[PDB]
């Protein structure tokens, strides 16, 4: 891929913004399990009907399907079949995480985790 | 080298390029939880009766 | 990280492949000549006669 | 997969269980390996050390152990074509051991033989052999391996 | 020798060479040949002896 560039231009190395995941001190808890679909870092993930991690999907169905209840936060990316490490407990920045569509406002993002050891909130 | 009749200009030869390898190490983190119900039981060296 | 992955460069791995000289050991004599052609005169001398 | 980019051509397969194989065919396979490595290596280093899997060495003896240590064979002090010193008899241990040196005449062509049957406990706690048992690995210090430790 | 020629040579003659009564059977003092039976398969020139 060697071919030098001659024309002058404005050269930027990009930009970096800290991804602050934690928003609190509630003790962090992590597990790991097989993925059933492609999963990105800090994406919110359910467990599908087969018990494999799957990116969280509200309104999946008829009775709501088990993909529709969040169960953790992926700690590393993975392809289907691979094991995904993921958080099950902690306080997390609602903005750092990867969220489904229509699950936009913080009110809804919290509504997905009230019943659990995970809590999701602002950063001041 | 190319044989070329001495009249004509000669033959141009191509170079060839580098390649690179890049590696990121893996990470290892074993741990154990040491409960009383693993502290209490007799270690083999301990006597019979009154450990 | 973030902007760019830092790196350590470890030393370059130069493979310089060559064709070492073997047959030229039977062509030790060198002639540099400007004339058009080279020429040999080869002589047989049957001095084995009685 | 942390693929180190070794040429796919260096992961070879041949069938020493096939009909008609002989000691020299097996050494021919091992020298096919030696050639490929000498061609592909950056230092051109010739492999001197072979590590055998247990099953590989068992097949090697099962096929070539008659041509080796036979008369007219590769180990016969009355025939000056070789200096091989591969032992008739060896220990058996879950470990690594040195079967001797499969050398030609003036140091030419030597191939130190090692057999590896050491075992380790897998991620699933199954016990497994460290060296692939049905295979032979040729290696050399020219691999210049680096043991790498990142930040904690 | 070419590679294929040498391989054919060993294939056909290597039982009589390095054999009993063969050119290398050091009990029989009619010769001093020294053809090596094992050689490095390096791409290059290999010397096999006399």
């Amino acid at each position: 891929t060697s071919l030098p560039n001659y024309l002058a231009g404005n050269g930027d190395l990009g930009s970096w913004e800290p991804t602050q995941i934690f928003a609190g001190e509630a003790d962090i808890v992590t597990e790991g399990g097989a993925a059933g679909a492609d999963i990105e870092i800090y994406q919110v993930i359910a467990k599908n009907a087969a018990g494999a991690m799957v990116p969280h999907d509200p309104t999946a169905t008829e009775v709501p399907a088990p993909q529709s209840v969040a169960i953790g936060i992926a700690a590393q990316p993975a392809k289907s079949g691979q094991n995904v490490p993921y958080y099950i407990g902690g306080v997390f920045n609602h903005a750092a995480l990867g969220w489904h569509a229509s699950l936009d406002t913080l009110a809804k993002r919290q509504a997905v985790f009230d019943r659990t050891n995970i809590h999701i909130g602002n950063l001041y | 080298a190319p044989f070329v009749a001495p009249n004509v200009q000669g033959r141009v030869i191509k170079e060839s390029g580098y390649n690179t390898k890049t590696f990121k190490p893996a990470y290892v983190k074993p741990k154990h939880v040491i409960d009383p119900n693993m502290i209490i039981p007799r270690q083999p060296g301990e006597a019979l009766g009154t450990g | 990280a973030g902007l760019y992955t830092t790196y350590q460069l470890l030393e370059v791995q130069r493979k310089l492949k060559t064709l070492p000289a073997f047959f030229l050991q039977w062509f030790p004599r060198q002639i540099n000549f400007q004339e058009d052609m080279i020429a040999f005169d080869k002589v047989i001398q049957d001095v084995t006669r009685v | 997969r942390v693929d180190f980019g070794r040429d796919a051509a260096l992961t070879m397969t041949t069938d020493w269980t096939a009909a008609g194989v002989t000691l020299m065919d097996m050494i021919a396979d091992l020298r096919d390996g030696q050639r490929l490595v000498s061609d592909k290596s950056m230092s051109g280093t010739v492999i001197r050390d072979y590590i055998f899997g247990g099953d590989a060495w068992d097949q090697f003896v099962k096929v070539g152990g008659k041509e080796l240590w036979g008369k007219d064979g590769l180990m016969d002090s009355t025939i000056r074509g070789s200096e091989t010193n591969v032992t008739r008899l060896w220990d058996d241990v879950e470990g690594v051991q040195y079967m001797g040196e499969l050398v030609g005449a003036n140091g030419a062509g030597r191939m130190r033989i090692w057999v590896n049957t050491q075992k380790y406990r897998d991620q699933n706690d199954q016990e497994q052999f460290l060296m692939k048992q049905k295979a032979v690995m040729g290696i050399s210090s020219a691999i210049e391996g680096v043991r790498c430790f990142g930040a904690i």
